[PDB]
DNA sequence: TGTCCCCCGCGTTTTAACCGCCAAGGGGATTACTCCCTAGTCTCCAGGCACGTGTCAGATATATACATCCTGTTCTAGAGC
DNA sequence: GCTCTAGAACAGGATGTATATATCTGACACGTGCCTGGAGACTAGGGAGTAATCCCCTTGGCGGTTAAAACGCGGGGGACAG
């Protein structure tokens, strides 16, 4: 049962997902979540495909940048595992 | 050239809200800067809204959307309520 | 349809963190990033629907979405 | 002689400098620093007193916010002291 | 020499206003450096604003516009 | 520093995403035409900007009262002979 | 059973922040002396509204197939501290 180390495949996935620009969240769940969020604002609202696409690109970019900031917070705290306190600190630093 | 100031306007607003509360000159300058900054932000948002759909005019709906975009939550809702009440009192 | 916050799956979050260079990903961060992704989405979506309602528009276009992103200082290129 | 524990004088200074809005940075060194910085861009450049005041207020508020973020990062790292790495992390998250 | 003109107790008071209990000894130079960078950016913007108006003195007004164009708007001026 | 809980890495299933084609009905775009509401100009008057000045809100300050820190001291519990 | 060391909690003294005037220069804001700027009212033609398709395109419906997510499982990693 050859098994790789818990942390080498992590770095390999980091390199793979940093080199590639393919999107990570599937389009259908993100579209459904966008419709769920928007149904509280406007009743019977339609989303064009390019609108959902752009929203997905922006959302993944924001999440990726926040993940780099939380990772930097983790290494700053002499740690490897990110925790929701890192996300809260990163949000509060930018005043979000 | 001469420079505009909102000393009397903020003064009468304060006396309408608190009739027995004064305000300093530095606080007057802070209020002036705040009102001018909000005016510039709302006017820029309304101009962007007009340019967005090839409209050469700014109406009450442009300022409404600008307020809803800038002001958050219940502050935005109360601003729309006050603006609507002002327009209905005008007409 | 409701309860769509679970659409952003845990492996999708893991992929997003790997793109961010995160080696070790806690099991408790997935709820938090779903919350922050939701909050960012409500902000951008409420700006987009105000843009849509301003222009007598009923379907949300890509243009308004990226204009909303730019007015929150997060301008998106390519649309 | 009377001795105070490490921290209560610090907390008292925090309180007394947070209730009042006095000018912490002295006028003359900040003015001299402003003139030194501006002399590399434009020679024989003057600064009115209210301009120096405004720049000093903006700088002091910015440095206070940066120190707040620095202390926030220090508490996130389970640390009481604030280190230059904390300032670097806060500026990197803030994109400065 | 005016970069060191600002004092260590001034930086301590600045951190006290920021709610910091204690300050490390090697962060004073880093705070001075980042303050120099911020002041350099703001002063460069104000210098460009002053030179655009054919003016040789940096007024307070274009300073607050220089700060506001950087997302750091100043009130009271 | 030891460790026991927490996260990662193949296995398996299943589970929904991506895809391929089409009805189809609500919605963005602009042409023919109209409208009421908006830029410009003539005159001016009541809202508005700048200087004078009384004084009361605020600023600086001494002295004195309530509140907390601390050192002194008295008492009681327990070890030793 | 008698002698004696040491821990423990108020007792008064020291010091700190704080209220109470005491007062004093200081600008807040009314009064006034003007004053410039839009209110009232034509002139009218340019942008917006209404429609009027129009299409178009995005939502939903037949699945097919399969990359991927959820299910625990196992041993290594390491996050939280004294």
């Amino acid at each position: 049962p050859h098994r790789y180390r818990p942390g080498t495949v992590a770095l390999r996935e980091i390199r793979r997902y940093q080199k590639s620009t393919e999107l990570l969240i599937r389009k259908l769940p993100f579209q459904r979540l966008v419709r769920e969020i928007a149904q509280d604002f406007k009743t019977d609202l339609r989303f064009q495909s390019s609108a959902v696409m752009a929203l997905q690109e922006a959302s993944e970019a924001y999440l990726v940048a926040l993940f780099e900031d939380t990772n930097l917070c983790a290494i700053h705290a002499k740690r490897v595992t990110i925790m929701p306190k890192d996300i809260q600190l990163a949000r509060r630093i930018r005043g979000e | 050239t001469r420079k505009e100031s909102y000393a009397i306007y903020v003064y009468k607003v304060l006396k309408q809200v608190h009739p027995d509360t004064g305000i300093s000159s530095k606080a007057m300058s802070i209020m002036n800067s705040f009102v001018n900054d909000v005016f510039e932000r709302i006017a820029g948002e309304a101009s962007r809204l007009a340019h967005y759909n090839k409209r050469s005019t700014i109406t009450s709906r442009e300022i409404q959307t600008a307020v809803r975009l800038l002001l958050p939550g219940e502050l935005a809702k109360h601003a729309v309520s006050e603006g609507t009440k002002a327009v209905t009192k005008y007409t | 349809l409701r309860d769509n916050i679970q659409g952003i799956t845990k492996p999708a979050i893991r992929r997003l963190a790997r793109r961010g260079g995160v080696k070790r990903i806690s099991g408790l961060i997935y709820e938090e990033t779903r919350g922050v992704l939701k909050v960012f989405l409500e902000n951008v979506i409420r700006d987009a629907v105000t843009y849509t309602e301003h222009a007598k528009r009923k379907t949300v276009t890509a243009m308004d979405v990226v204009y909303a992103l730019k007015r929150q200082g997060r301008t998106l290129y390519g649309f």
